[PDB]
């Protein structure tokens, strides 16, 4: 087993810019042959993962020019001259020795848009669904950039942990524009016992945090 | 009359192949293509000698 | 790899049948293996095989736990690669792909370990499932209209999708008439284990009352139809 | 002599059904000793004729299987599994007496595939055209099926027959549709005493024919 | 068959001169004979020989008009044969095969009739003309786009190669850099005796402006090369 971590975050990548990202074994490689053997991956969400640079300095499998792997020894690294829209997902650098064969962890590297205002959304409750016994009121973010942002439910000015979901789509084929929607699931007797309900969103984007607050009853 | 199962990397290049196949080093077995809709150039032929 | 079979709800006591299959390849000349992936960011190698053409089968590379629980055969026939489990202890999501290594010599390779080359050939379509609950039918609730934002002539909207089992067709708007504005998002997995969905869609104002909404929502396993109108 | 008439010889088939085809003799040929006196063929447009069966029922020249005849009699007939791309080809009837072996007339073998809507293109002449005295306006389909169809020519809604003439390319290899261009020349005298010049095109798979209008003195 | 020799425009009232070449074959022990097709529906079987090696009478096989006008000779030296009309009364084309016979035995036939098993050896190569002594050089027009079928920012611009004698012309768009859409309509037979063909290729309008589309048009028997562009 070799500890192996590349970068267990999202790493902003601003397009026309080179990215690089390292990593380091705690064996030495190159004892099975005088070649190195470490292969990397690129991994898309959604349908596939893409092979790029196979074992050594080497292309294979249509990669493009712009990956270039690098380093010997204890020292790893990659080359992207320009990044894409297609670039965006998870990396693994993956020795070829160890049989327990145990994984790192990807690296986001989507393109950094300019930014872009949020558009916060509001949806109360409607009353078919309150009758049911379950409340259910989500917190909406349209043309948004970047992904990362702290939103809670805040009701009555105390917070609420526990009861929300996050859910985030893909990137846009247009304007590679994202959409965060924050459901807050919760029971009737714990709903009609309050009466002031409100989101918060955080964004680096904006200058001051924007909060929409309600009152529940009124359509 | 002799049957060798030596299925090993070809060493075409300079470049030696110990396991790995590079640009210059292939596989010498390359895989058969039927379909039944094909010629008389490409229909199979079993053949006893 | 293009298509592969298996998966649905199995208990941890049961057992599980893998089989991925492909088109014409050189399936018997090539090792395969399977690799398992967590919901985040990172795989696990689960599985592999040897080829018989090149030598014996008896180089097999397993870990503990799937020596433990977990084998895997092959046909020798078809295009066709097996995994069979017995035990299942802590197993909850995973893909199980059908990858293949790129070497189609075998060098210096003991029982133990040694080196592969590279793996070009991934594939999906297998899901695992734990939860006893069945499927259950969506409910489809209208999102009322609202002119907030920027645009007082123009009014969100949109459908809220609660209490279904398993992922439902994208929500069509108006039976695909209407698609600027029309967003689908991706589900979330409740406290119950029944995902949660919510799309929505950007009309102007002044269309409010002249133009009807109606949101389509339809599931491939219960063979549900609903079509619900959204009014303010 | 003999006449050797093909019945069936318009027919549109799709992959998956088989079909038949026949040929009658007007001369007994139960004069053989066990060997039936017919043979038929496959003539591929283009390059060169095959062979599938030759006298009696038997197989020869790599043939495949999927090709079977049969008769004895004054019946005979030709049953095909099912027929694919590479079978776009005419057939033929022959039998092996009267020297002066007159071939009879063939098919079509126009195959009933998927329809594929027709791209009605206008090309009006051009002032370079128009200043030799000879005016060409070309109708054109582009990627249309079947390849059976009715090009019409109106000028001041009149049918003009006896000076258009159509060209028809083969079966694709990509999408396998065929393009069919229809030609109406005219002299320059007949050319300048109208105006509407419009072609209409008819087609198995729209319920209308569509007319294309145009009119002289735009570019 | 491999190659065929011939291929012409001859007056009626001259010799007509055909024959067939061969290579690496058993042609010598086999009867070849000649079949010829019409541009209308129907073959039709023109001539027939056997060989001395059958025996020594040759089985002369014709029919009315080629026993007319007709004659055949056999080298029997080398990989050939020779067909020979003396008149032509009515021939406007003829593809004059070199088929031959798949019945290496001669048996129960006179001077009047015989049977024949099949024909497998069928060659193409000779075409046939009685059309005028002279040739004409192409006529290239650019044919101005227009963005009204298929997608509509697409629009189809060809080069219309008019009034030009024999068929073979070749157009090639940007030297061979565009061939995606590009489609050439086959050559037509007018009153005339001239020859029409149509090529166009279906480009995107945003590039209209800006890409430049050039068609190469080459005539290999009048020499004629022109390379013209359209705009519109």
């Amino acid at each position: 087993d070799i500890v192996l971590t590349q970068s267990p975050l999202s790493l902003p990548v601003t397009p026309g810019e080179p990215a690089s990202i390292s990593c380091r074994s705690s064996q030495s490689l190159l004892r099975s042959n005088g070649y190195n053997y470490l292969d990397w991956y690129l991994q898309k969400p959604g349908q596939s993962p893409h092979l790029l640079i196979y074992l050594g300095s080497n292309r294979a499998s249509g990669v493009p020019d712009r990956f270039s792997g690098s380093g010997s020894g204890t020292d790893f690294t990659l080359k992207i001259s320009r990044v894409e829209a297609e670039d965006v997902g998870v990396y693994y650098c993956m020795q070829a020795l160890q049989t327990p064969y145990t994984f790192g962890q990807g690296t986001n590297l989507e393109i950094k848009r300019t930014v872009a205002a949020p558009s916060v959304f509001i949806f109360p409750p409607s009353d078919e669904q309150l009758k049911s016994g379950t409340a259910s009121v989500v917190c909406l973010l349209n043309n948004f950039y970047p992904r990362e942002a702290k939103v809670q439910w805040k009701v009555d000015n105390a917070l609420q942990s526990g009861n929300s979901q996050e859910s985030v789509t893909e990137q846009d084929s247009k304007d590679s524009t994202y959409s965060l929607s924050s459901t807050l699931t919760l029971s009737k007797a714990d709903y009609e016992k309050h009466k002031v309900y409100a989101c918060e969103v955080t964004h680096q984007g904006l200058s001051s945090p924007v909060t929409k607050s309600f009152n529940r009853g009124e359509c | 009359f002799e049957r060798d199962i030596s299925t090993e990397i070809y060493q075409a290049g300079n470049k030696p192949c110990n396991g790995v196949a590079g640009f210059n080093c292939y596989f010498p077995l390359r895989s058969y293509s039927f379909r039944p809709t094909y010629g008389v150039g490409h229909q199979p032929y079993r053949v006893v000698v | 790899q293009l298509v592969e079979s298996g998966g649905g709800l199995v208990k941890p006591g049961g057992s599980l049948r893998l089989s991925c299959a492909a088109s014409g390849f050189s399936f018997i000349t090539y090792n395969m293996n399977w690799v398992r992936q967590a919901p985040g960011k990172g795989l696990e190698w689960v599985s592999s095989i040897s080829s018989n053409i090149l030598s014996s089968t008896s180089y097999i590379y397993y870990a503990d736990s799937v020596k433990g629980r977990f084998t895997i055969s092959r046909d020798d026939a078809a295009n066709s690669l097996f995994l069979q489990m017995n035990s299942l202890r802590v197993e909850d999501t995973a893909q199980y792909y059908c990858a293949r290594t790129r070497s189609r010599s075998v060098r210096n390779c003991t029982s133990a370990t040694c080196p592969v080359d590279a793996f070009d050939l991934w594939g999906q379509g297998t899901m695992v499932i734990v939860s006893s609950a069945s499927t259950k039918g969506p409910s489809v609730f209208p999102l009322a209209p609202s002119s907030k934002s920027t645009s007082g002539g123009t009014a969100a909207l949109g459908c809220l999708v609660k209490d279904y089992f398993p992922e439902p067709v994208t929500v069509s708007w108006n039976s695909g008439a209407l698609t600027s504005g029309v967003h689908t998002f991706p589900a979330v997995l409740q406290s119950s284990g029944l995902y949660s969905l919510s799309s929505v869609v950007t009309v102007p104002s002044s269309s409010l009352g002249t133009q009807t909404y109606i949101c389509n929502v339809n599931h491939k396993p219960s063979n549900t139809k609903v079509d619900k109108k959204v009014e303010p």
